[PDB]
């Protein structure tokens, strides 16, 4: 029905695809950051996952936040002791954009353990807005997934959960996942999950919609198949932790396929 | 920063603060400026402005108000907008005795839909369409404005803010408190607005949510499963010559916009074909 905007679902997909390119972070940005590293970014994203669970935020909020960060660090040199300030300010911004009832600024200050003052958070907010020129409406992995779910039949609780799990694990590792577009990661996450819980592939109807074949999605599917396989050994655990709960039907507890 | 803008006069107040008409000293461009005070020690840039700015930067349609600039300070934010002579509500009021001609009604509704269809095609809900938020110029244009209560939606839609749309323009699925709403609510509002341009009185002027419900039921017909499958299961459900001047096609379009069922309610895209707009022109307004 109308909640699936039938007369617009296509124009919206096309727009998101055109916009996911405009809101794309610089693939090489971390080598140009003299003072921060892929690993530090890992800790940052992992910490944002935790904050989204303590404040019960939308996953969509978490994706936007990470988009905001990568685009900001694509333009601005940042020192380690300020990396968290950027991330806190992005989460705040993503919450203001996306949430019905955002946490107040004071809670954003509380979660940094008073590493930073309220003035700093609020000032960094403004700076993030100026650097992004207020372009906050970024397509996310999730915005492609929720669309890609409507091509199931029947709908599957575990596949939907499992796909989001993989999507979020991509946000933690700039290498390799910065060189893939959201729509692509979303597709690679959808297939992998479908297969794992059902034995079924990237469906045809989605091939017509996206122009993406299993062949064109192989690189990402490989990298991502790895991530899933190495997930219990990853230095960052917050996502796995989070997806071991009923809300997401312990899809993190499932054993990944072999190939 | 605003050294080049000259204040001319106050033109209204909104969520943020004050809207003023100003003139660019160097270009002569007449503009509207929206001053937004920044809570620099407390809550920072309001999410209203984050949404309005970010969504307007994307929408560049001839029937959506144009944001030309955003001028930053430490303490204030000015949004620079193109100036439009007035809002539809003032125009309606000016026209309560003469009436608005049917050609111009047709043109305004056509434009409103083209504007709105662009929103929907770009995953944006307006959620506050009422005559006060629609701006007209002297060359026969109309444009959607005030995108502070707007939201970029996903597909399918999820639960959004319920406190949305001024009461009179609020669609039944919001009133009855349904979990999910979508692009249909904007159409309802426009349908309410169509009616108002024709009669120059609002269609459903309620004093309360309950009064609003009753006002709709008695006009469009107490909704039943045969008309609105689901109406009885909705959370808060419980036990013609609506517009004389209006042609056969007019009446058809209206009903389709005011359909009870959000699924059966016409899209903006569909409505842009309705025979009503087969002879549409672009008249100038009398002002
Ligand atoms: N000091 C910190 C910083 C981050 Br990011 C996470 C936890 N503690
Ligand atoms: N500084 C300013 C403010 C307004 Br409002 C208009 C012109 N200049
Ligand atoms: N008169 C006006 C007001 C706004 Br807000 C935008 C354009 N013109």
């Amino acid at each position: 029905g109308v909640n699936e905007v039938p007369d617009y679902h296509e124009d919206i997909h096309t727009y998101l695809r055109e916009m996911e390119v405009k809101c794309k972070p610089k693939v090489g940005y971390m080598k140009k950051q003299p003072d921060i590293t892929n690993s530090m970014r890992a800790i940052l994203v992992d910490w944002l996952v935790e904050v989204g669970e303590e404040y019960k935020l939308q996953n969509e909020t978490l994706h936007l936040a990470v988009n905001y960060i990568d685009r900001f660090l694509s333009s601005m040199s940042v020192l380690r002791g300020k990396l968290q300030l950027v991330g806190t300010a992005a989460m705040l911004l993503a919450s203001k954009f996306e949430e019905i009832y955002p946490p107040e600024v004071a809670e954003f200050v509380y979660i940094t353990d008073d590493t930073y003052t309220k003035k700093q958070v609020l000032r960094m907010e403004h700076l993030v807005l100026k650097v992004l020129a207020f372009d906050l409406a970024a397509p996310t992995i999730n915005q492609f997934l929720t669309q890609y779910f409507l091509h199931q039949q029947p709908a599957n609780c575990k596949v939907e959960s499992l796909a989001m799990f993989l999507g979020e694990l991509s946000l933690i590792d700039a290498d390799p996942y910065l060189k893939y577009l959201p729509s692509v990661i979303a597709a690679a996450a959808f297939h992998l999950a479908l297969y794992t819980v059902t034995g079924q592939s990237w469906p045809e109807s989605l091939v017509q919609k996206t122009g993406y074949t299993l062949e064109t999605l192989k690189p990402c599917l490989l990298d991502l198949h790895q991530t899933y396989l190495r997930a219990p050994q990853h230095a960052q655990q917050s996502i796995r932790e989070k997806y071991k709960n009923s809300k997401y039907h312990g899809v993190s507890l499932l054993n990944p396929p072999e190939t | 920063s605003m050294e080049n803008f000259q204040k001319v006069e106050k033109i209204g107040e909104g969520t943020y603060g004050v809207v003023y008409k100003a003139r660019n000293k160097l270009t002569g461009e007449v503009v509207a400026l929206k001053k937004i005070r920044l809570d620099t020690e407390t809550e920072g840039v309001p999410s209203t402005a984050i949404r309005e700015i970010s969504l307007l930067k994307e929408l560049n349609h001839p029937n959506i108000v144009k944001l030309l600039d955003v001028i930053h300070t430490e303490n204030k934010l000015y949004l620079v907008f193109e100036f439009l002579h007035q809002d539809l509500k003032k125009f309606m009021d000016a026209s309560a005795l003469t009436g608005i001609p049917l050609p111009l009604i047709k043109s305004y509704l056509f434009q409103l839909l083209q504007g709105l269809a662009f929103c929907h095609s770009h995953r944006v809900l307006h959620r506050d369409l009422k005559p006060q938020n629609l701006l007209i110029n002297t060359e026969g244009a109309i444009k959607l404005a005030d995108f502070g209560l707007a939201r970029a939606f996903g597909v399918p839609v999820r639960t959004y803010t319920h406190e949305v749309v001024t009461l009179w323009y609020r669609a039944p699925e919001i009133l009855l408190g349904c979990k999910y709403y979508s692009t249909a609510v904007d159409i309802w509002s426009l349908g309410c607005i169509f009616a108002e341009m024709v009669t120059r009185r609002a269609l459903f002027p309620g004093d309360s949510e309950i009064d609003q419900l009753f006002r709709i039921f008695r006009t469009l017909g107490t909704p039943d499963e045969v008309v609105w499958p689901g109406v009885t299961s909705m959370p808060d459900y419980k036990p013609s010559k609506v517009v004389p001047p209006l042609d056969e096609d007019g009446r058809s379009l209206l009903s389709q916009m005011l359909h009870y069922d959000p699924n059966k309610r016409i899209s903006a895209k569909a409505a842009l074909a309705h025979p009503f707009f087969q002879d549409v022109t672009k008249p100038v307004p009398h002002l």
